[PDB]
RNA sequence: AGGUCUCGUAGACCGUGCACCAUGAGCACG
RNA sequence: CCCAUGAACGAGGAAUUCCCAGUAAGUGCGGGUCAUAAGCUUGCGUUGAUUAAGUCCCUGCCCUUUGUACACACCGCCCGU
RNA sequence: GCGCAAGACGGACCAGAGCGAAAGCAUUUGCCAAGAAUGUUUUCAUUAAUCAAGAACGAAAGUCGGAGGUUCGAAGACGAUCAGAUACCGUCGUAGUUCCGACCAUAAACGAUGCCGACCGGCGAUGCGGCGGCGUUAUUCCCAUGACCCGCCGGGCAGCUUCCGGGAAACCAAAGUCUUUGGGUUCCGGGGGGAGUAUGGUUGCAAAGCUGAAACUUAAAGGAAUUUGGCGAAGGGCACCACC
């Protein structure tokens, strides 16, 4: 039967979307179907930031950040706990979850 | 390390949840006597009151998960 | 038995029968 | 059999007179072992340095390329080779729900220097703007790109390398572009992303003498 | 073999190229010119096990060995050149890079500016594997 | 003239990954 | 009941059991079994602690959501030579 | 680390955004040609949608001729996994994957919903063109321009709610205006197999494409949605016969 109002993607007037490769896998997934992960991290986060802070020749030296973007296949997205499954009535919530941490 | 560091005193302010795999460790908001401004989070072991004074060896690191 | 490999085997059988017919005549 | 660091030397590299601090580091090279000389092997080296390691207090995420081509003994003198940006700043400037404008201009200076000036550009959401999109039309992007092209080909051919290296140290061309393209679309984030040097003239030692002062 | 000028409060600067894949960890130390390396150690140098080639502990051993080596050689200021496997493969650096950097800092060494110099492509060729990928 | 500005708190991830799954002899009662 | 004979055992591998206050543990006394009868069990009494006011990691149990071509209900149904 | 050479592809910007009849389309610049929508007190005056024969285009794979072979990689070779692997995995690797011309016309070519036209609720945003109106900016004065805000109009990709209504229900502003059954017009379905099979015709170098049965057998095969169930599915809670 019909599961969602859309078809698991965002293609509405296109027909063909330029496929992309997965990160953990190598699946040829379409661009609007894959789950996109954009994580903002730095080089060291908690176990070495003070150890660098008293080992740097420049005082008040801010650590540079690392910016990567991840494309996930759906099986890789479920297997890596990126996205979960909800109930029938709770599926139609397009708002992102509150990023408290 | 090969560095010397003086013993810095500490004081808890509010007890937090208990971390660890078996619930052995405890999170607590802990604060320094000689530096009233700064306050860090440290993992403690054993039963803690809501204002007892604490002895800490290193003031550089921060608390984390059970891992 | 999904229909794709059933159709593949039936196509191979049809090709074998046709090529037997053209070797016979 | 023998330790390789016994037959080694130590040399000092000198920044040119366009900068402020002439000492940026030290390098090492082997002795004149046999028929080969240690002079040419010390020549083809590219010294990546930051802007804050050259001047006092400025933008610290600007990188410069320095190459040596002359030695005289226990000392090396460098020359400009290119200008780049750090990767974290480049990844930090790009974000969703805005447009990116890029262009490249091939320019020739008064000397034998065929450069290649790149650029970036990102539109700015207004302070009272309610729309989350903030995109631009294609012809507006074409006009802004043509304006950047003519600005970057306006200021190179009529003048030499030294004062345009001096002009590249602060935000001058980017501020001129952002002031010029304000009426078309109010972009805010303008930088010269990468400077590449293609062609070399015939090398003569007097230019390297007067370049370092 | 050693720095000729006396180091009263200043320091000499070299670069250290950390290259951390998902199955190896490279610590490569080179002068500021980038051409002349001085010493290199890998994660397979300090362990007799092919599986633990990209380990935090092997990274600590390699970092301590290379820190000691440049300590008798005479380099005390390092510029970190961190790198993942790059290319058409993944861009996240290996877990041994952080442990190697922390162990290099713990040896009593001064560092300068750190950055990531991983070779990200614009658009490279086809990735290794099939259309359905490396399924398991 | 003073010297330790005041008030409240999740600020938590980060060498972590798992092989080895073939088959079901049947089946009541009003 | 009395006298002689005086072995192993020098605080025990892998593994595993029980227990938050008059508790565990030490200690003795009653009852059942009984002609003769407690190294067992059930009650009683004396002395009397260390640790903790949590967790879901292990071992199990319960609930919600989701998938199903299973309803004699996965020890189920079921495709091909 | 410095250069050189070759081929492939245009990330991040990239969206329930745009264009195209559909396949499909993403570096900059130049040339040629076409088109929707908006505006119009311009022109012709019924010239109109659907359409058997017929005609163009048509993803990938496959075929026919050659400098192209960088990466990837059907068959093939090797090593492990396994009771048994010529499967999942790893290393090489032919034909292809790239271009120019000659072919075939098949997909879940799916919005699993033919085309034109009329009527029937609201709301908030998006893209194009036009219109009106406080204010800010390209510094301070004046005009219109680009950017922003507040409305409106027409077309389009779309979103939320309901006793408008319908449906077997999932659900639907169309899948509504249907026993109170008629707006116009092409293609197509009659239980499940046999079977898209045999034969004939037709097209093609070939692979195959279109047209397309019968005999025999069967009382079921199927579509929605509830209750414990069963997951080598994800969470949450409890327990000194679980742990610290
Ligand atoms: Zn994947």
């Amino acid at each position: 039967t019909k599961k969602r109002r859309n078809n698991g993607r965002a293609k509405k007037g296109r027909g063909h979307v330029q496929p992309i490769r997965c990160t953990n896998c190598a699946r040829c997934v379409p661009k609007d179907k894959a789950i996109k992960k954009f994580v903002i991290r730095n080089i060291v986060e908690a176990a070495a930031v003070r150890d660098i802070s008293e080992a740097s020749v420049f005082d008040a030296y801010v650590l540079p950040k690392l910016y990567v973007k991840l494309h996930y296949c759906v099986s890789c997205a479920i297997h890596s706990k990126v996205v979960r499954n909800r109930s029938r009535e709770a599926r139609k919530d397009r708002t992102p979850p509150p990023r408290f941490r | 390390t090969s560095r010397v560091q003086p013993i810095k005193l500490a004081r808890v302010t509010k007890v937090l949840g208990r971390t660890g795999s078996q619930g052995q460790c405890t999170q607590v908001r802990v604060e320094f006597m000689d530096d009233t401004s700064r306050s860090i989070i440290r993992n403690v072991k054993g039963p803690v009151r809501e204002g007892d004074v604490l002895t800490l060896l290193e003031s550089e690191r921060e608390a984390r998960r059970l891992r | 038995m999904r229909a794709k490999w059933r159709k593949k085997r039936m196509r191979r059988l049809k090709r074998k029968r046709r090529k037997m017919r053209q070797r016979s005549k | 059999v023998v330790d390789p660091f016994s037959k080694k030397d130590w040399y000092d590299v000198k920044a040119p007179a366009m900068f402020n601090i002439r000492n940026i580091g030290k390098t090492l090279v082997t002795r004149t072992q046999g028929t080969k000389i240690a002079s040419d092997g010390l020549k083809g080296r590219v010294f990546e340095v930051s802007l804050a390691d050259l001047q006092n207090d400025e933008v610290a995420f600007r990188k410069f390329k320095l190459i040596t081509e002359d030695v005289q003994g226990k000392n090396c003198l460098t020359n400009f080779h290119g200008m780049d940006l750090t990767r974290d700043k480049m990844c930090s400037m790009v974000k969703k729900w805005q447009t990116m404008i890029e262009a490249h201009v091939d320019v020739k200076t008064t000397d034998g220097y065929l450069l290649r000036l790149f650029c970036v550009g990102f539109t700015k959401k207004r302070n009272n703007q309610i729309r989350k999109t903030s995109y631009a039309q294609h012809q507006q992007v074409r006009q802004i790109r043509k304006k950047m092209m003519e600005i970057m080909t306006r200021e190179v051919q009529t003048n030499d390398l030294k004062e345009v290296v001096n002009k590249l140290i602060p935000d001058s061309i980017g501020k001129d572009i952002e002031k010029a393209c304000q009426s078309i679309y109010p972009l805010h984030d303008v930088f010269v992303r990468k400077v590449k040097m293609l062609k070399k003239p015939k090398f003569e030692l007097g230019k390297l003498m007067e370049l370092h002062g | 073999s050693l720095g000729p000028q006396v180091a009263e409060g200043e320091n000499v600067f070299g670069v250290c190229h950390i290259f951390a894949s998902f199955n190896d960890t490279f610590v490569h130390v080179t002068d500021l010119s980038g051409k002349e390396t001085i010493c290199r150690v890998t994660g397979g140098m300090k362990v007799k096990a092919d599986r633990d080639e990209s380990s935090p502990y092997a990274a600590m051993l390699a970092a301590q060995d290379v820190a000691q080596r440049c300590k008798e050689l005479g380099i005390t200021a390092l510029h970190i050149k961190l790198r993942a496997t790059g290319g058409n493969r993944t861009k996240t650096p290996g877990p041994g890079a952080q442990s190697a950097l922390r162990a290099l800092a713990r040896s009593g060494m001064k560092i300068g500016r750190i950055e990531d110099v991983t070779p990200i492509p614009s658009d490279s060729t086809r990735r290794k594997g099939g259309r359905r990928g490396r399924r398991l």
